[PDB]
Parts: structure tokens; sequence; C-alpha cells
RNA sequence: CUCGUUAAGGAACUCGGCAAAAUGACCCCGUAACUUCGGGAGAAGGGGUGCUGACUUCGGUCAGCCGCAGUGAAUAGGCCCAAGCGACUGUUUAUCAAAAACACAGGUCUCUGCAAAAUCGUAAGAUGAAGUAUAGGGGCUGACGCCUGCCCGGUGCUGGA
RNA sequence: CCAUGUCCAGGUUGAAGGUGCGGUAAAACGCACUGGAGGACCGAACCCACGUACGUUGAAAAGUGCGGGGAUGAGGUGUGG
RNA sequence: AAACUGGGAGACUUGAGUGCAGAAGAGGAGAGUGGAAUUCCAUGUGUAGCGGUGAAAUGCGUAGAUAUAUGGAGGAACACCAGUGGCGAAGGCGGCUCUCUGGUCUGUAACUGACGCUGAGGCUCGAAAGCGUGGGGAGCAAACAGGAUUAGAUACCCUGGUAGUCCACGCCGUAAACGAUGAGUGCUAAGUGUUGGAGGGUUUCCGCCCUUCAGUGCUGCAGCAAACGCAUUAAGCACUCCGCC
């Protein structure tokens, strides 16, 4: 559930948080952990190529299993875990031949379960299969866009996507955000919705803690001065003395469409519908 | 709502002689089998206010005669309230 | 120039109580409007404090003594009633401006189906991200409470054929 | 901005939760004890630079004296980048 | 002094409850599901109107409307059954299946032995509109726009159209919330319908006659009323307690 604080101070008095009621364990696997570094938004050359990053509390990387490729030897469910590299929770697994593995958790696992990986599975949250051998109107994540790859599509926090229909050899898919499409029927994905849901009803109250995540602060385009911004000048305050309000770098910014004109793949979008 | 079993099962033990049907332990007594099945089904589904009329009245019923009991024998009334497990 | 004292008056000084003076420790009693019920609050306003003896249930209380003065030196909040601006802690013109300016948690519009959009670069290669729409970029507004009218002719944006 | 170290005398307050008692049909609830949250409070080192007097061929190419603010954080700062 | 009211020791079964055997029902909560129609979408055929009114106009249409045929998508309400019928303390409750659950009626005569009635203050529930958070959104429709009508029309009429009407969870606490008729109990002519039971006869009575409980309507006497009227479902004759003028 979420979680509210009383107001004591006045950085505290209208956040909330999350209860960690569904976590069983804080101690990870040693053996799937890795390092990581923190680039706060530079590049190959040490520039910043993506502003308002950087610099708040230290990570260690979890591998996680997207491709799901071990059939017809069961996994048992050890322990729901914190990530903080995602924003859904984790499962520690153990298959029979005593390999380990994390994996993504959906809505409603339970300690215990055993979950089977292949085209004769059953259908049960946790599963994973082929999309051909999926029925029409099941609920999904972690969908995979090329064999073999992993998936890539359904994986943050209480999303999910729905089987519209079959052909040739194609799979219909209405996705998070209501975009239809189409995916091989050769390709995988896991039975359920991601899980850790109330996520979104978080209220963050305080500057610091946005800083704890690694975000630094954004000034808008026009307090600044007219060698920075397109916005920037004028004496006082001023109005967008412009059409269409613009990025530092031109741009529009309000309903101007910015994708590629001759994509290879608007053969298989249908109904676009939000973007 | 208990069975037509467990009602005479209850009432086999707080009767006094045989044939024993009345006599306020075994109304209370089976007044309170019934008002803990009603509070259980009352907490899944707490918005079924028509059948909370009649736990109400179930209640009533039961406090009413604890009062008969109690003006009439302290004893009686004492050996129950512990027996059954009231009285808070 | 830096220090100490000053009769009677006590802000009559000056752009402005500037600068000085005054409050300052511990223990006890008490303490308003308003309020987001946490605060306001050290609110305000008052009393005790040394030394000897006796008892000390224990922590203290009684009897006595001395000085103008007992936290006898040094160190340590002045307070109250009203109105504007910004919710708040924070940041800023190294060296004439610390603020009503910037940021902020919260609001809303829009772009992006993943070799994502965006940015560095001739390119290779990279950040975004070992992320995947409850995610990532861009514009405006800026806690919280109540609310946010009319206009699509013009100009941009989107769709059309 | 990145990696790896290190620093913050002393004192105050009393959030969530927990345990016992009462109030109930079960409860909302009430009171003690516990507990130790926080861009919480008071105040040295430390980091700052609000007022004023002096200095202005300076003790000093930006300071000193007497007062001021923050002091567990959106904190200070050493070493290699 | 000891009839009555109060107190104490007993005893009883008619009031009140329990057991046993049966009956009816849009009573409530949760979860799925069906067909008819309206709207939009897709595709074929198809030529100049359609729509609307007291008459017109605005609107849609030769980027091929309306019509017509087949397929999809979504939402909300449940035709016939249907009835002065049923159920609920009231507000209210109508497609179908399952799960959880409250109350009523009838017969019996195992049982308890007055355990009853009413109820200031207090709690619970309470149509529609409205408010908050997050969904959903087909039809209808405050506000609003355009067309008419009139002396004028910030209306009635026509074409559009936002909140809302729908779901989950909180708040609000009011209506001509009405039978403008508080609750309990006993007593006082008859006649006639219908809903759910129980007994006796004739007995294929299971379709008929008689009796008897509990609901729901119509007519009508004593009595009551200022008249209207009410009348075993009292507004009649009486006792208890509350609310109010």
């Amino acid at each position: 559930a979420i979680k509210k604080y009383k107001p004591t101070t006045n950085g505290r008095r209208n956040m909330t948080s999350s209860d960690f009621a569904e976590i069983t364990t804080s101690t990870p696997e040693k053996s799937l952990l890795q390092p990581l570094k923190n680039n706060a938004g530079r590049n190959n050359n040490g520039r910043i190529t993506v502003r308002h990053q950087g610099g708040g509390h230290k990570r260690q990387y979890r591998v996680i299993d997207f491709k799901r490729n071990k059939d017809n030897v069961a996994a048992v469910v050890k322990t729901i875990e914190y990530d903080p590299n995602r924003s859904a929770n984790i499962a520690l697994v153990h298959y029979e031949d005593g390999v380990k593995a994390y994996i993504l958790a959906p809505k409603g696992l339970e300690v215990g379960m055993r979950l089977v990986s292949g085209p004769e599975a059953d259908i049960k949250v946790g599963n994973a299969l082929p999309l051909e051998n999926i029925p029409v109107g099941t609920v999904i994540h972690n969908i995979e866009m090329k064999p073999g790859k992993g998936g890539q599509l359904i994986r943050s926090a209480g999303t999910s996507a729905q089987v519209l229909g079959k052909e040739g050899k194609y799979v219909l898919i209405r996705l998070n955000s209501g975009e239809v499409r189409m995916i091989l029927a050769t390709c995988r994905a896991t039975i359920g919705s991601v899980g850790n849901e109330q996520h979104e009803l978080i209220n963050i109250g305080k500057a610091g803690r946005s800083r704890w995540m690694r975000k630094r602060p954004t000034v808008r385009g026009s307090v600044m001065n007219p060698n920075d911004h397109p916005h920037g000048g004028g004496e006082g305050k001023t109005p967008i003395g412009r059409k269409a309000p613009v990025s530092p770098w031109g741009q529009p910014a309000i309903g101007y469409k910015t994708r590629n004109k001759k994509a290879k793949s608007d053969k298989l979008i249908v109904r676009r519908r939000t973007k | 709502a208990i069975s037509q079993e467990r009602k005479n099962e209850i009432i086999k033990e707080y009767a006094r002689h045989e044939g024993d049907t009345g006599s306020p332990e075994v109304q209370i007594a089976v007044l309170t089998e019934d008002i803990n099945q009603l509070n259980e089904h009352a907490r899944t589904h707490k918005k079924d206010h028509h059948s909370y009329r009649g736990l109400m009245k179930k209640i009533g019923h039961r406090r009413n005669l604890l009062a008969y009991l109690r003006k009439t024998d302290i004893q009686r009334y004492r050996e129950l309230i512990q027996r059954l497990g009231l009285r808070r």
C-alpha cells in the first residue's frame, strides 16, 4: 500500500511512500551482480549529450533473464526483491539442475510456484511461451521482437498488452499506449501483467529525494539570455515572443512529430493510436 | 446460518434435563454461534446492509435473555458467561 | 582612531533607532488570536539562586548569618501589534546588487513501439540505457485551498484529397 | 562531473511501529509504557559573507575588529582523473 | 386495617421466544453470461436529395449522403411474461446461472416459564441533484452556439452540444421522503374479488361445496365527523409509552 507521513516538518507535509510488503528479503544472490558506473549523461568524448542527469546513490546491476530459454524443467520461486535499476520487482528462481536466475515479478506471484517455459507449457501467470501458442485475449508482458533476443516491450511496473488475432506468420497485439501492431508468430512472451503497480501514486515530497535518484535540476528557457536559448532575453518577464515554442536547438515543442517518414516498420503498424 | 447438525450438536451440551430446547442457556449459546458466523459474512460482504439488520436483532435478543437470566439466578449467569467466553 | 564613565530629559536625532545601550545560565509557575492539528511556544508575564547548622525517607525542607548586590568575574534570546512579496530547507553576480531573482515537490500540453525520440561526431563509435510508454526527451506554470470565462477570423501545428 | 577515502565537541525534542490496560457483538476509540523519525531544534570545530567602523602610495591587487547565517545534509574536502 | 399499587418466598400457561414438519417470493452482496435495438467503423450496389415544422430555416450531401446488404466495436437498459400481483422498516427491488445471506407465513404441542411493550440522549440506514480521487462514455441532456416566432423572447419549437446520467471507493443527509393517517394490544353487522397455506365431504375434487389462518382491494351498518368522508387494513369503543401544535 501507499504510506502517508504526518506533517512534522515542512519538508514532510504531503509525502507518501511504498509499504514494501511484497518484498521478502533484503540480501541478493552474490553470483548475479555486476558493477555499474553512473555515466551522468556524458559521452565517449566526455560531453553532456543528455541534460539533467547525475550523482545520486550507488547501484549494483542484477542480471535478468529476458530470454526464457530453459524448457521442460520447472523452477521454484524463492524470493521477491528490490531492484534499484527498474521499477518492477524481481524474483529469484531455482531450477532443478540448480541454475539460479532472476526474473521480472508479475502481478500475483507467490513464493512457491513452479513455472514452465516451453511451447507445451500451460497458460498460467509466470509461464513463458511462443506467441503462436497463446490464445486470443490473454494479458501478456515481456515480449520478444526478434527470435532469441529477449523480451523488449512490456516491462515497466503495472503494464500489459493483449492478443487480438493471428494470420499467416504474424500475431496482432494491442500494446500499452493503445497502439496496434504485428509481431512474428515465433517470438515469446510471458503470461500476466507486470507487478508493483501502486508505484504510480507515490508523491516525492521534497527536492532532496529526487536528487537521491540521479536527477539534476532544470532551468526554464525563458530566464536565460538570448545566447543560451531562443526564449531568453527581454526586459521583465516576457511572453513567448514567437510562434510555436521551441527547444534549445530550435525544433517546435507542441504537437510537432519527429519519427522517421521512411520507417521500415510502417508495414507492420496498424492503427497508430497514441504518441 | 449454522447447519441443522451443528445446532443439535450444541443444544445437546447446554441442555439441563433431557428434551431441553428452551432454557436461556440453550438460546444464548445458539444465538452466539449465529452471531459469530454472521460477523464473518459481514467482514466479507460489508455493504450487505440488509443482513446487518438481522445481525443487530440477534444481538438485541441475546442481551435481553442475558438480563433475564441474571435477574433471577446469578449463579447460573456467572457459570454460563464463564463457559461461553464473553463479558468483555 | 580604539576604549571607560556621565546631572536632568529620554528618539526631541536622522532618508531610516544607523551605531550603541538593554535581554542572555539553570530550576519552578504560567502562556492569547489563529491553524494545513504538527504548530504558534523560550509566546507574553512573574518568582527562586550565597554561606553555616539540623533534619536529610530519597530528591529537599526548616533555623541562623553577611553584603549595595549571591549564575557577585568570563561566556550565552530584547519583545509585541499590523500590511506587501516568495509556501517551505536550498542557490546566485570570486572583487559595489543575497533579493520579491533561480531551483523546488505538485499541475498540464506535447513528442517517442526500440537500431525510440533527443544529443556529441565527416564517419566509425557513443550517451540515452545494460532502460522499454507507471519509461525517456522538450515547453510553460510553481506547496496547499477554492477555481481557471468568451473567441479557430489571422499565424503556427495536425489531418485531407 | 567520475572513481576511491575521510570529517561533523556537547545538549534537546519525541513521528511511524510495538506491549499492557479499559471501551465493543467484533470494532472505530481512550490512557500509560516503550520506541528513536526528521532538507527537526540549540550550539563549538568546519564551510559561509548580512550590518557597521577602520583601511584605501593597505599588515592585504578584496582584509581586520565587533556583531551575523548554516552546522546529518540538495553537506564539507583529500588523493587520482 | 389489609382490597388495590410497591417489596419477599413460591406455583401456572394463554403473552413472548425455542424445537420438529412444511410453503411462497423483482429481499440483499459477489462473480460470469444472452438477445433486440441506437451509434460509429469496413466493404458491395446505388443516383440527387435527406432531415425537420403550424410554415420555414440552420444542418448533412456529387471528397458520393439517405436507402440497402454482409462483418466488427463499444456502452447502457432489460420487449412479451406483467396483474388495485409479489418482497422489503423505509428509501426501494423486474433478462438468465451459480456462491454467500436476512426476514415472513402455516401446522404441531418437545420445551422455557412473563423472559413483555414503548423508548428523550446516542447509533445505523436513507430517492434525485451535488462534491473528491481514478476509470468509462453508445443514447439522452442543464450551461452554451446557430435557425425561427413576437412589439421584445436572455423561453416554449428545430439543428447541434459540455458537465452529468454509468463503475470502485469516500463525503452530503435532504423531497408533496404521502395513506399529508407513530408504535403495541383487545373489542364491535354483513356482502364480494385476488396472493400463500391448513382441515372435512363428495371423492379422477387434483376442476366443486364448507370451515379456518395470514396478506391485498371494492361495497356497506352501528358509531364518529365542520362538511367531505372513515368504517375488522377505523378517522369507532378503550388502556400504555413517545413526537409535535
